[PDB]
RNA sequence: GGAGAGGUA
């Protein structure tokens, strides 16, 4: 569980851009079927998101070049 | 003590009936739009008033999204704004919406 | 999808193409079978069927018969949607005048074809007749006739001049018109002849007649032929169930004037005589008068019940139009409201939820978890489930709850903190639970205060409440950076019972291992909660890099701060809980904690706070008696020796000794005196009554009784409630002001007899009328200035730029009522400060000054520092990040993409609540005496006399920084020169601040020229004493004779010419004004500075609203226009002319002066621009126009500020700042130059300076502006985005205007987008909108 | 659906 999310936005350090990366992050947990990179306790999505901003594991940048890199193998899955 | 989720909905402008005599909802008043707008908070205010009181078609998908656990939303445009599109209109006044 | 709104005229073409048909019979529902008429007001044939894809007949009622129409009844077989989007049309048998473009003040007709607007109305309600051309005879183009007069006119004049009557006439007038043409008659002119009413009334003719070419609207459209009707859907026929329908007036206005059409059809059919003809189209005519807006006409039509029905602009207009009331706040589903108990075991970020609540909110999150477990394959028996609740679902509720934040609200959410989020813990009551910090925050009592519930549904809803809204990240006020979540009421009392010591309690002397040690003693009983005890305790200090150092030391304290000390984080001093710890002292500990770890640790500790307080507040057991309310036992002996005092005055006024006047002050002046020592006598036995042995003899301490220990301790209740308990309560005021002579002299320990019950009775019922009145007012203050600042939102980087504004300590005469450093914590710096070691760098200039560089300031002792405002940004649509400065929400700049106009003006709204509706210089602390604007000289006693206006004195300490001001008046005599040293308690100077002197320079014998007995003046000579007096008659006191000369006094010598001024070449002779005494002689010696002759000489929320307003004052304290000598002209028509020479420039600025007022300059006296002629308060408009905009702003920032300190409320600075900048915000073209703008055009600032700013690129001249102040409520209307307006007050005028401008509003400010219902372009949406600018461009 | 009255914060 969160109480705040100071550290996360020490992380990522615009508080506003925070909430779109992280929702980001959850809807490819919810309705796509990712997986959490840090072990989840019972936890709701949005709060296991936050968690992986906190570590520094995820942020925007990686987000985005993971997505290009899965895009690419995507398009690399048709032959 | 009251409560309400889905209810009835009033006649002329799509909007949840108010009072408790009726299963009616609470009211968003502006006041507290503006304390919405203070935060950053924008996400949820275009929904408190698009997607829970107005929008038809946006409630009834959101209902069902959200009974298929899939929570989202799909905007699209208020009904009351068509009313005072409407009821503007009736005068001589011609106003549209441009490209 | 769509962009932008348009907005323009409708053409009777452009009409029948919206419509689906034609309405004809005004009957609407059978009342037997409840099937719509033939083709009546409602209908299916003409907006659509009744029921989904059912034909009305029913011969098809299936939807495979999709688009088919009916045979028999010609129905579109769709859905019934159509309903509410299909619009009929009315054709009108006459021509009408719509209502709008002609009561509208000013009427788009009547200066568009330019007749007075009286005429137009007797035109338009067939009582009068006008030409149409009217050539080929003795008429002109557009002459009015009564009846009688056109019947002559066209007896002797059968040709065929045409004058017709009323709707018609007028439409061919305005058809008969060429409207760019007109343009350049007037245009030509307009060139001259004449440019002092006609130059505006042309130029508002020509800016409407190119409004009309620029757009696309002809002008006689505002004459509706074919008149459009509402849908019927949005004006539903509700029925009442007892077999009848309601009122549903809309349907009955367009009943009547259907009526009136047909019968109008009828007799046109039948050729009927004219006067018929010509009162029914006037009864048509009033029709649609009622149709379109009822009551602008000079009589409302009423069914019943004598209210005037609902026009269509009455559903717009006002609280209950759609605007204010469905469109910018609706009602909204997934809601809840109960009332709200304590509670105090929760976290800080968590509150209770009662189960029923609960379960009917997240009822869909329920339906959804329960068909993913299995356990209901359909959603009927999964809402059986629910409705029935099996044992299961409340499990299921628990695993939704999990992480689910809510919102929480209080009905009037004044600033951003009343609306916040947390997390729900299920209760097993029926009562919302609330955290008892946060009860500040929202200003809830517990006394049945209701608060509402909402969900936020979709997943970014969730985050965004949880990283924005969750409560522990409001812990800083936005309006300052004060913590909001100070400990209220009842642990600051537990706290401060805790952190004491009586003199001599049990276990006194030990000394302790640290403070568990001492917590275990005092829990096992054998030491008292409060005793001195020498205790070991290890402070932390993070001093380092960030590195903790622990230190250990022999503290002697007392066991109850002991015990507290084991709750508070590593890194404070200890002597932070060392004192008694009153609601200052938390308030500062909880600052401190924030601004030293961070944000975590200050929450939990907060909690841990409350904890704490409750419990050791609850083992105190501080109840209140009958025992402590002490009277002090000398309070009958003082008011009876007050008596006798009063007696004894009233015995002198009673020989008439004294006057009435005399006595009633006297009386009260002693009183007052009586009121005072009962008082002070009262709490002196009160705060110290505890003597108690020292296990010596005998000793004294702070009192524990119970009544003060809660006032001291900040509790509840200052010292004013204590006197009104203990001593006597004052003296009470009659209604109108006045105060009663006799004061109340019972407490409330002791009874109030009647009439003193009475008399405080009526102040009370003052105080409660004036709270109402006074919240009533200040709601519509806020939501003005909300409307103004609403469109502004911090929207770039860095502007680049060096202009800023001088923050320096504010001085009202006395002591500095502000320092310096709490009014530039938090502003970034315009130029690098230098240490006063000068050429010392002791700042960067663009540095932000957060607390360790006001520390630097502070110890360097700086005085004004150049800080960057919001008022000179030279973003456009918004303000740059540096300029604002830093968030004051949280520790850091602000972040690009924020709405700060909006917590600008909830922050100034907030506290208005709160406020009220309705000699000699005496130097008080040693330091150097400077003095700026000095034109002094020496006078006969060896000190100095000033002959300047502006001179100011400064008292410095031995640092060289400021530390006292004050005004020196003209001519007043100063025991000091320049740069001495002043000793404490001095006084300093002095002057005759009742009469006017006629100061002179220098020495001399001093000659009455030009002033003659009889004509000119009069010998009033003294006659108490006998001395040589002669006295100025005034131009109004004097006859003819004396009228032309002017009276004048010119210093000479022994040899009879005039000595010249010193210095300059222009003699030295002083203009007597009129009613001057002189008592001095001709040509009798006099020095230098002395006296020729004499001349004799609100605060509440209303103060704030008009000081925002912009309203000009009372009585205006003219200025000086521009820099130069000054001099007379004609005199005494009713007022005073004055003239102004500039050195070398032109000299045509001249004014008029009522004689009331005492111009303190003479005319040979040069003036510089900005020097005040007259005294009283300065309008804004003057000040902006000459001093600048850095001016205006301070003034507007010192006035408001000092209204708000003075009720002790914290306000920073930008708040204010940003208002400001959104006021002055339209300019004004002098010189077009090689721009575009015409010459007068008032245009948005921000056009003209890109304009400009782009042009110099090129090698073109840009235009020349100046700025122009309105207030907020003509600044919001005078708005590019026209919906806003609209949305603000007086809709019907703005949207009539812009509706014949043609205007298109583009959707940028955050009101719109509201409207629409699309993401704002302020928080999160930012980046959307960004993107969405980028793609498009 | 609209009016009128009373009440709570
Ligand atoms: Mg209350
Ligand atoms: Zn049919
Ligand atoms: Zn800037």
């Amino acid at each position: 569980a969160r109480v705040t999310v100071q550290d996360a936005v020490e992380k990522i350090g615009n508080r506003f851009d925070l909430v779109l990366v992280a929702a980001r992050r959850a809807r490819q947990m919810q309705v796509g079927g990712k997986d959490p990179l840090v072990p989840e306790e019972n936890d709701k999505t949005t709060v296991i998101a936050l968690r992986e901003i906190e570590e520094g594991l995820i942020n925007n940048q990686i987000l985005d070049v993971r997505e290009r890199q899965e895009q690419q193998e995507q398009e690399a899955a048709e032959l | 003590m009251h409560a309400r989720s889905t209810g009835s909905y009033s006649l002329v402008t799509q909007q949840p009936l108010g009072g408790k005599a009726q299963f009616g909802g609470q009211r968003f008043g502006e006041m507290e739009v503006w304390a919405l707008e203070a935060y950053g908070a924008a996400y949820t205010l275009q929904e408190m008033l698009t997607v829970k009181s107005d929008d038809v078609n946006g409630r009834t998908k959101m209902y069902k999204n959200i009974v298929d656990g899939n929570h989202q939303m799909e905007p699209g445009m208020p009904e009351s704004f068509n009313v005072l599109l409407k009821e503007i209109r009736s005068l001589g006044i011609n106003i549209e919406l441009e490209d | 999808e769509f962009d932008a709104i348009k907005i323009a005229l409708a053409s009777p073409d452009m009409i029948r193409s919206w419509s689906f048909g034609e309405v004809k019979k005004p009957e609407t529902i059978n009342y037997r079978t409840f099937k719509p008429e033939r083709d009546g007001l409602f209908c299916a044939r003409i907006f659509g069927p009744v029921k989904d894809y059912e034909c009305l007949c029913g011969k098809y009622k299936r939807l495979k018969h999709r688009g088919v129409i009916c045979e028999k009844c010609g129905v579109e077989v769709t859905q019934t949607k159509v309903r509410r989007e299909r619009m009929g049309h009315i054709e009108l048998a006459s021509p009408t005048a719509h209502i709008w473009f002609l009561k509208s003040l000013p009427s788009r007709i009547g200066l568009l074809l330019d007749m007075p607007l009286r005429d137009i109305e007797r035109v338009l309600y067939f009582e009068s007749y006008v030409v149409i051309e009217g050539g080929m005879t003795n008429l002109e183009r557009q002459q009015i006739l009564t009846e009688e007069q056109y019947l002559d006119a066209l007896e002797e004049f059968g040709d065929e001049f045409d004058a017709k009557m009323g709707a018609e006439a007028i439409q061919a007038l305005l058809k008969s018109m060429d409207l760019e043409q007109e343009c350049e008659q007037l245009r030509e002119e307009l060139n001259e002849t004449n440019s002092e009413t006609k130059r505006k009334k042309l130029t508002k003719r020509i800016k409407l007649l190119e409004a009309f070419v620029q757009s696309g609207n002809k002008p006689e459209w505002m004459i509706l032929t074919v008149l459009p009707v509402l849908p019927p859907d949005l004006r539903p026929l509700v029925p009442l169930d007892g077999g009848r329908f309601a009122t549903s007036d809309l349907n009955d206005l367009y009943r009547r004037v259907i009526n009136r059409n047909n019968r109008l059809k009828r007799l046109l059919d039948l050729a009927a005589p004219d006067i018929i003809v010509r009162n029914e189209k006037r009864m048509l005519q009033e029709a649609v008068d009622a149709l379109l807006d009822n009551g602008r006409r000079g009589r409302a039509i009423t069914g019943s019940n004598k209210r005037p029905l609902k026009s269509l602009a009455d559903m717009i207009k006002g609280k209950q139009g759609r605007f204010r009331q469905n469109l910018l706040g609706k009602r909204v589903d997934y809601s809840g409201r109960s009332v709200i108990t304590v509670g105090p075991y929760l976290r800080l970020h968590q509150c209770g939820l009662p189960k029923k609540m609960a379960l009917e909110l997240f009822k869909p999150f329920i339906y959804g978890k329960l068909e993913l477990r299995g356990l209901a394959t359909t959603i009927k028996a999964a809402k059986k489930m629910v409705e029935r609740e099996e044992a299961v679902v409340w499990d299921i509720l628990d695993e939704v709850i999990r992480e689910h934040p809510v919102l929480l609200n209080r009905a009037p959410t004044l600033h951003r903190l009343g609306i916040q989020a947390f997390e729900p813990v299920l209760i097993e009551g029926k009562a919302i639970q609330l955290h008892p910090l946060v009860c500040a925050a929202y200003n809830a009592d517990f006394d049945g205060d209701q608060m509402a519930v909402h969900v936020p549904l979709t997943l970014e809803a969730q985050l965004e409440a949880r990283a924005l809204m969750m409560s522990t990240n409001n812990i800083l006020s936005p309006a300052n950076g004060e913590p909001i979540i100070v400990p209220s009421q009842d642990v600051v009392l537990g706290l401060y019972y805790m952190t004491r010591d009586c003199v001599n309690a049990k276990g006194e002397g030990m000394v302790l291992t640290g403070p568990k040690e001492a917590e275990r003693l005092y829990r096992s009983g054998l030491a008292s909660l409060h005793a001195r005890v020498k205790v070991r305790i290890t402070e932390y200090e993070k001093d380092a890099n960030g590195e903790l150092v622990a230190k250990t030391s022999l503290k002697d304290t007392t066991v109850g701060r002991a015990i507290l000390w084991m709750i508070v984080p590593k890194g404070l001093p200890y002597s932070i809980v060392n004192q008694a710890l009153g609601k200052k002292a938390i308030s500062k500990m909880l600052n401190t904690c924030y601004r030293i770890l961070g944000l975590k640790p200050t929450v939990i500790f907060a909690d841990q706070i409350m904890y704490t307080g409750f419990a050791y507040a609850a083992r105190s057991g501080a109840s209140v008696g009958i025992d402590d309310m002490v009277i002090p036992e000398k309070k009958h002996e003082i008011i009876s020796e007050a008596e006798a005092e009063v007696a004894e005055i009233q015995e002198q006024f009673q020989s008439g000794l004294v006057t009435a006047g005399e006595r009633y002050n006297k009386v009260i002046d002693i009183w007052a005196a009586a009121n005072d020592r009962v008082s002070k006598a009262m709490m002196d036995n009160l705060q110290t009554e505890t003597v108690i042995n020292r296990d010596g003899q005998e000793e004294k301490q702070v009192s524990f009784n119970s009544i003060y220990m809660m006032a001291d301790s900040g509790a509840r209740g200052s010292a004013a409630q204590i006197r009104q308990l203990a001593g006597m309560r004052g003296l009470m005021a009659k209604p109108d002001g006045s105060i009663i002579e006799t004061p109340i002299t019972a407490n409330f320990r002791e009874g109030l007899n009647v009439l003193q019950y009475f008399i405080s009775t009526h102040g009370a019922r003052k105080g409660l009328a004036d709270t109402a009145l006074k919240t009533a007012n200040s709601g519509y203050l806020t939501r003005r200035l909300v409307d103004v600042a609403q469109d502004l939102v911090v929207t770039e980087d860095d502007c680049g730029t060096h202009e800023g504004i001088m923050m320096t300590p504010v001085i009202e005469g006395g002591d500095v009522k502000e320092p310096l450093r709490d009014r530039v914590l938090g502003r970034v710096t315009a130029e690098d400060v230098l240490k006063p070691g000068t050429a010392d760098i002791l700042v960067p200039r663009n540095t932000l000054l957060h607390e360790q560089w006001c520390d630097l300031l502070e110890e360097n002792s700086v005085d004004a520092v150049k800080v960057r405002s919001v008022v000179s940004c030279d973003t456009d649509f918004g303000v740059c990040a540096h300029c604002y400065g830093r968030d004051l929400a949280r520790g850091h700049i602000i972040n690009k993409g924020e709405a700060i106009g909006v917590i600008a003006a909830q922050s100034i709204g907030e506290p208005g609540t709160q406020l009220t509706m309705r000699s000699s210089i005496q130097v008080k602390n040693k330091g150097s005496i400077k003095l700026s604007n000095v034109k002094s000289v020496v006078n006969s006693s060896g000190k100095l006399v000033i002959t300047s206006r502006n001179t100011e004195l400064k008292l410095i300490d031995e640092f060289g920084r400021t530390k006292e001001s004050y005004k020196v008046p003209y001519g007043a005599v100063l025991a000091k020169g320049d740069g001495e040293q002043v000793a404490g308690g001095e006084t300093v100077a002095n002057w005759d601040p009742h009469t006017m002197p006629v100061i002179t320079e220098v020495s001399g014998f001093v000659r009455f020229t030009d002033m003659i007995d009889g004509q000119t003046i009069t010998r009033q000579t003294d006659e108490l004493t006998g001395l040589s007096s002669l006295v100025v008659l005034d131009s109004a006191e004097r006859t003819a004779g004396g009228k032309d000369l002017r009276p004048a006094l010119k210093i000479v010598d022994a040899q009879g010419n005039d000595v010249l001024i010193p210095g300059t070449d222009m003699p030295a002779q002083y203009f007597l004004p009129g009613k001057a005494i002189v008592q001095l002689e001709d040509g009798v010696q006099i020095s230098s500075g002395d006296t020729l002759a004499r001349i004799p000489q609100t605060g509440g929320l209303p103060r704030v609203a008009d000081l925002f307003e912009a309203r000009r004052p009372k009585e205006p304290a003219i200025l000086a226009e521009i820099s130069g000598i000054v001099s007379f002209g004609k005199e005494t028509k009713g007022k005073r002319r004055l003239v102004i020479t500039p050195v070398d420039g032109s000299d045509p600025y001249e004014e008029m002066i009522p004689k009331w007022r005492q111009l303190n300059v003479f005319e040979g006296e040069r003036v510089e621009r900005g020097d005040v002629i007259s005294d009283g308060p300065e309008a804004p408009h003057d000040i902006l126009r000459l001093r600048g905009v850095h001016a205006v702003t301070r003034y507007i920032v010192n006035e408001v500020q000092d209204v708000y300190r003075l009720q002790g409320v914290k306000i920073n600075d930008k708040h204010i700042e940003v208002i400001v900048r959104q006021m002055l915000r339209k300019a004004t073209i002098v010189n077009a130059g090689s721009s575009d703008f015409l010459e007068g055009e008032q245009v948005e600032y921000s056009r003209v300076k890109i304009a400009n700013r782009e042009l110099e690129a090129n090698g073109k001249v840009g235009a020349t502006y100046s700025r122009d102040l309105l207030g907020i409520t003509k600044a919001s209307l005078a708005t590019e985005s026209f919906i806003s307006a609209a949305s603000f007050q007086e809709t019907t005028r703005v949207l009539t205007e812009a509706a014949v401008a043609g205007k298109r509003d583009e959707l940028r400010g955050l009101k719109e987008n509201v409207i629409v219902g699309r993401l704002i372009p302020a928080g999160t949406g930012y980046a959307y909108h960004q993107d969405r600018m980028r793609r498009r461009a």
